[PDB]
RNA sequence: AGCAGAGUGGCGCAGCGGAAGCGUGCUGGGCCCAUAACCCAGAGGUCGAUGGAUCGAAACCAUCCUCUGCUACCA
RNA sequence: CUUUAAAUCCUUUAACGAGGAUCCAUUGGAGGGCAAGUCUGGUGCCAGCAGCCGCGGUAAUUCCAGCUCCAAUAGCGUAUA
């Protein structure tokens, strides 16, 4: 179980609904490194990262997430945190105020495959409401 | 309908019609000497063509 | 003419894109990718079209393949689609024989 | 926190004093058994905005707005 | 009774031992090759048949069942050398 879950970790992308703090802001771009509360969801390293009302534009995968300089790996619900966020090689990176500003809510990437390892696998460690959350991005994300 | 992958449907659906008790038929020699008869025997000088055993028509 | 329904192990699908060799692949409503056939009836009577509602058959000892069944057109759809067998986020796209 | 490039028909673009255009796309008709090619017509323009230099602005200037590329400056 | 090391098996022989002689003969096939229904119902290029040609599209001489018929017969069908 370890091991299936060394491999299959890097597709596996968990629902967030994370909403950004105003003036807490401390980079703009490669890396971002921005203080940010989760307001739903549970945020994981290495997640792919979107804006939906920017016509679904990607700032990137994340790299480390701090809570008061402590290197803490999983971010839930209610917790204010710092994520530090790499943009995507082999794209134009994005800046802040042009791309994105303060009153977007930023939501976590997830793909079908990531859906069908939550729905076979990761059966255990989501929620009812985490599920919701899933349906309601799948609805967003236009997913059938 | 159901479905187009429906296994054994028509064997499934088809009407069941039993048995008719029917009389024993001979087996063996007897049987022999009933075709010998009915085919080389009870023959009609016929013209034309003549039909089939089973010519039901 | 007729609404004809879906059945417990016929459901519907929306054609992604059109595949060769007379098979298509098609967007079933449970988020599973299923490769659909032509139905013999419809190898040359009728035509199916990129983003359309057809009636698919399924198989119970696999899902891997499917069948279609028929195919709706537009005003049967949106009716279909107001009466609430069809999912009210599914974008229909006004697929219709154009002039 | 700030700089550079661009803003003209749905899309890309020429473009400067005596001048709303080009390629593509859309609609109607013809030609053909039908489609494409071809032929005949039409629709779609605040030339990003304001103010000035001017007899004469889409153009010469100043400012603002919007998009795209840049200084690396943080948990 | 006989056989045989002793039995069993066969032969002989008492007594019982059949009428719808229920003491009930199966295996394949019926378009052509290849002997034998353009019979009756059900599905409608679905289910399936088919060694090869081919048969099924809501009147199937080929599918699924009933009756009749055909080939061999205590035997018949299939796969491989």
């Amino acid at each position: 179980k370890k091991q299936k879950q060394e491999e299959f970790k890097h597709i596996a992308v968990f629902p967030c609904k994370m909403k950004i703090l105003p003036q807490y802001i401390f980079n703009s771009r490669d890396p971002i490194v921005m203080g940010v509360t989760v307001e739903a969801g549970q945020v994981k390293q290495g997640t792919p990262m979107c804006v939906p009302s920017k016509n679904f534009v990607d700032i990137g995968i994340v790299t480390s997430i701090e809570v008061n300089h402590k290197q803490v790996d999983v971010a839930k619900k209610g917790q204010e945190v710092c994520v530090k966020i790499e943009p995507i090689p082999g794209e134009s990176p994005k800046m802040f105020g042009r791309h994105f500003e303060a009153t977007d809510i930023l939501v976590s990437k997830i793909s079908r495959q990531s859906i069908d390892a939550l729905k076979d696998w990761f059966r255990d460690e989501m929620q009812k409401s985490d599920w919701q959350l899933i349906v309601e991005l799948k609805k967003v994300f236009e997913i059938i | 309908h159901g479905s187009l992958a429906r296994v054994g449907k028509v064997r499934g659906q088809t009407l069941k019609v039993a048995k008719q008790e029917k009389k024993k038929k001979r087996t063996g020699r007897a049987k022999r000497r009933m075709q010998y008869n009915r085919r080389f025997v009870n023959v009609v000088p016929t013209f034309g063509k003549k039909k089939g055993p089973n010519a039901n028509s | 003419r007729e609404l004809v329904f879906k059945e417990d192990g016929q459901e519907y699908a929306q054609v992604i894109k059109m595949l060769g060799n007379g098979r298509l692949e098609a967007m079933c409503f449970d988020g599973v990718k299923r490769l659909c056939h032509i139905r013999g009836k419809l190898r040359k009577k009728v035509w199916i079209n990129t983003s359309d509602i057809i009636l698919v058959g399924l198989r119970d000892y696999q899902d891997n393949k499917a069948d279609v069944i028929l195919k709706y057109n537009a005003d049967e759809a949106r009716s279909l689609k107001a009466y609430g067998e069809l999912p009210e986020h599914a974008k229909i796209n006004e697929t219709d024989t154009f002039g």
